[PDB]
This record gives structure tokens, C-alpha cells and sequence, in this order.
């Protein structure tokens, strides 16, 4: 159950 | 044994992020008691006191390809907002869905999300969409219907 990469 | 994970909301940008450490406490007279956080993937420049009981909670679940039945209009849902200098997760509810039939690919449902913060509203994949963990709920429901 990965999440995507979040890009501040 | 089941493993619970947590995410906060940074006041940065009102986004939720994945916690990977909780490091101190601090306790107030008037309330609302504060947690130190390492965020996963983030530097220690990047740690943040997070009030507890508002801005943090068990973690959001990216959807398997089958569990897009679990995802229904008038739920609250974590979503990635994805724009050309920024891409972060907030929360919205779900307006509507598109259901169609899957593929090789997995998942080819639509959803039409509004997120709670901007009132923008966007149409997404269900790969950009996390549910909240108690809808696991539904799906327990969904496997007790199968056959024996
Ligand atoms: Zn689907």
C-alpha cells in the first residue's frame, strides 16, 4: 500500500 | 497483529503526509496536546509540531484495482493533487463515479472528486485516490458475500 511521491 | 500507520497534516499547505516517527510531546494548560513528526521520504528540516488530535490520523489507503467498489460519492477520500510546481495529497469528497468495466491495466473507473480546502474539483484515476481505513468495513461486508 504505497502512496505516491508528494512534491512540495 | 495489525499494523496501524498514521499521517498528519502539515501547516505548511494543509496537505497529509505519511508519519514515520513521532519523536516528542508537548502538553498545554488550555489543550490540544502536540506531537513532534518525522515525516517519511523528509530531512529533520522538514519536522513538524503537529496538533494531535485535529491534524493527525490512521493512515489513508492507496486502493487495489478491486477495491474501487469501496469508493463512493459522498465519501471523504485522500487525494493527490497533481500541478506543475506542486503534487500533494488533500483531502476531498467524492461527487460522483464513472464505472466501467476493468482491463488488463486494472482499474478504468472515473472519479469526480471536490477537494475540501480550495473547492477546486477534479476527475482522477483510482490510483490517485486513498480511502479512509474504515472502509475497509465495506469490503469485509463485500467477502462475506462471496460463496463457500
Ligand atoms: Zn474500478
Amino acid at each position: 500500500r504505497t502512496k505516491q511521491t508528494a512534491r512540495k | 497483529s495489525v499494523s496501524v500507520e498514521f499521517e498528519a497534516k502539515s501547516a505548511r499547505d494543509g496537505a497529509w503526509y505519511d508519519v514515520a516517527a513521532f519523536l516528542s510531546h508537548r502538553l498545554f494548560e488550555s489543550g490540544d496536546p502536540e506531537v513532534r513528526v518525522r515525516f517519511s521520504g523528509f530531512g529533520a528540516e522538514e519536522d513538524e509540531w503537529i496538533n494531535v488530535r485535529k491534524c493527525v490520523r490512521q493512515r489513508s489507503l492507496p486502493c487495489e484495482a478491486t477495491e474501487c467498489v469501496a469508493v463512493l460519492p459522498g465519501d471523504l477520500i485522500l487525494c493527490f493533487q497533481e500541478g506543475k510546481d506542486q503534487a500533494l495529497y488533500y483531502d476531498a469528497h467524492v461527487l460522483d463515479a464513472q464505472r466501467r468495466r476493468h482491463d488488463v491495466g486494472g482499474c478504468r473507473c472515473r472519479f469526480l472528486v471536490r477537494y475540501d480546502h480550495d473547492s477546486s474539483e477534479e476527475i482522477v484515476p483510482l490510483r490517485k485516490v486513498c480511502r479512509r481505513p474504515e472502509t475497509d468495513y465495506r469490503l469485509q461486508i463485500l467477502h462475506a458475500a462471496r460463496a463457500a
